[PDB]
RNA sequence: GAACUUGAGUGCAGAAGAGGAGAGUGGAAUUCCACGUGUAGCGGUGAAAUGCGUAGAGAUGUGGAGGAACACCAGUGGCGAAGGCGACUCUCUGGUCUGUAACUGACGCUGAGGAGCGAAAGCGUGGGGAGCGAACAGGAUUAGAUACCCUGGUAGUCCACGCCGUAAACGAUGAGUGCUAAGUGUUAGGGGGUUUCCGCCCCUUAGUGCUGCAGCUAACGCAUUAAGCACUCCGCCUGGGGAGUACGGUCGCAAGACUGAAACUCAAAGGAAUUGACGGGGGCCCGCACAAGCGGUGGAGCAUGUGGUUUAAUUCGAAGCAACGCG
């Protein structure tokens, strides 16, 4: 596929962007892997850091 | 390898049936179709006499009571010795019916196998009888082991 | 009552079905061992079907009709038990595939052949 | 002694990382606790039994306690000298890589001895204990079963500091440097050729995979991440056993570690590969081999042959299938 963050040029993912993180997160609550969303390695690292921080502030779920 | 099949002869000069000659070939001891034909026709003449009916329909009713739907085969996995129930294909239904008629008739004990086969058909007609113990018990073994199918 | 949730927990030994009420109050329960199967037949989906049939009969005896069925535990008889809740006069609307997933937690007991 | 900037290092600029140490916090799940639902099982196995359970369990709903590991990300991905390091957040802190040109100007490499780190188990002291779990107990299995299996469960696993100082501590491959075809993924960078982009291509680093030429090798294989071609330095080997033993010494609370023989004994031990045979390894297939049936043998009587034993001789030969109504 195509990477999101290379396309839209956007850098540090800004945990407040709950809708974008909600796009990358799967239906139950898990982080989708890199071969599903198509991102880079680096951007998947910043994505998973963002999702874990937004989970601990209940901006994102853990289990559904 | 593959499956091989066999044949059988169509008529009987009285009682024109395939399966009655199939019973003639059954219960043949030591290569004597003559004795089994004599036993069979004297038995069916008793079935025509003792009950005022044609013995063809009584004989098919006895078959219908005996023909088993469900054999229970074997399946040993590990140390388990499970028996597995099999839907019987109808050729083996007829032939297990004939074996149970013949075996439990000659196992009964009366003053000819003429009389034993006649009374075993008369018992298997009104279903309660000696071979139908084996029919019921095979269906009970399939009923108990139905968890495997 | 009319609505409840059917908790099926089918594991490699037993397939236990408890039909409970929505804020968790068990109306009736029956297992694969309650039906009479004592051996390994407890694991077979025929026993899970039978256990769902008896739990469904008890639930209709108390009167509930529309379930919301939660499959729990790794076994074999989950699909037949969902199907047998349908064929016994009930409705299975939602299917909650909820086996208890630890994230990392406690360590499991040792592997078997060692 | 004077000069140089490539090696080395400082400066500036970014980048990435489970690099470390201290504190705080989270969400599953597990156990336990209290209460409601409710009834007869649960658990477990190849099969069961011990356990748990009508004194109300397992299931289920809510609440609480407490400990430990951090699903998905997650990847021949990253970092570290190695051990190793996966939740999150901050505090302090180590290293690396990339672009140079500002500086230094050989400041470098290696390193016995020394000093340190050093998985896991173990030890000391104090806490901690949810799961697991040596030991131990019960149940099974079995000829036996101090085992595998099952049910329980102590130390330990966890934390603080101190000791041990060992691993198949592995890449079974010392460190440094230079040279010696390619193809190909990928990680963190840089620059270029159109486009502001998306992005394609080209180019270059440092790390990380695979296939591969020359070359090497006993072969397997390695091959720019060398096991090639060289130079420097260190460590280590000289048949197998005895034996990493004994003695001595050092270190250690201990367990032990390190150093380390000899008498005696053998003509082998060993590596890699080849042909077979075998496997309670995988695949395919076949045969009265199995199943599906039918009739028997094993029981009785006799016929017959053979072992023993009686014998003057009980002639000799056959001896699992493949001897025994055989010569």
């Amino acid at each position: 596929k195509v990477c999101y963050f290379t396309s839209n040029g956007i850098t540090h993912i800004d945990y407040k962007d709950v809708d974008l993180l909600k796009k990358f997160v799967s239906e139950r609550g898990k982080i989708l892997p890199r071969r599903v969303t198509g991102t880079n390695a680096k951007y998947q690292r910043k994505l998973t850091a963002a999702i874990k921080r937004a989970r601990q502030m209940a901006l994102l779920p853990y289990v559904s | 390898k593959g499956p091989v099949a066999k044949r059988d002869v169509l008529p009987d000069p009285i009682y024109n049936s395939k399966l009655v000659s199939r019973l003639i070939n059954k219960m043949m001891i030591d290569g004597k179709k003559g004795k089994s034909q004599t036993i069979l026709y004297k038995s069916f003449d008793i079935i025509k006499e003792r009950t005022g009916n044609d013995a063809m329909e009584v004989f098919e009713q006895a078959l219908k009571n005996i023909m088993p739907v469900l054999e229970v085969k074997a399946r040993r996995v590990g140390g388990a010795n499970y028996q597995v129930p099999v839907e019987v294909r109808p050729e083996r239904r007829t032939t297990l019916g004939l074996r149970w008629l013949v075996n439990y008739a000659r196992l009964r004990g009366e003053k000819t196998m003429e009389e034993r086969l006649a009374n075993e058909i008369l018992d298997a007609a009104n279903n309660t009888g000696a071979a139908v113990k084996k029919r019921e018990d095979t269906h009970k073994m399939a009923e108990a082991n139905k968890a495997f199918a | 009552i009319e609505s409840g949730i059917a908790h099926i927990r089918s594991t490699f030994n037993n397939t236990i079905v408890t039909i409970t009420d929505t804020h968790g109050n068990a109306i009736s329960w029956s297992s694969a061992g309650a039906l009479g199967f004592r051996g390994s037949r407890k694991s077979t989906p025929f026993a899970a079907q039978m256990a769902a049939e008896t739990a469904a009969k008890g639930s209709i005896e108390h009167g509930l009709k529309t379930l919301e069925v939660t499959v729990k535990g790794p076994g074999s008889g989950r699909e037949a038990a969902i199907r047998a809740l349908q064929a016994a006069g009930l409705e299975v609307t939602a299917i909650r595939d909820v086996t208890p997933v630890p994230h990392n937690g406690c360590r499991p007991p040792k592997r078997r052949r060692v």
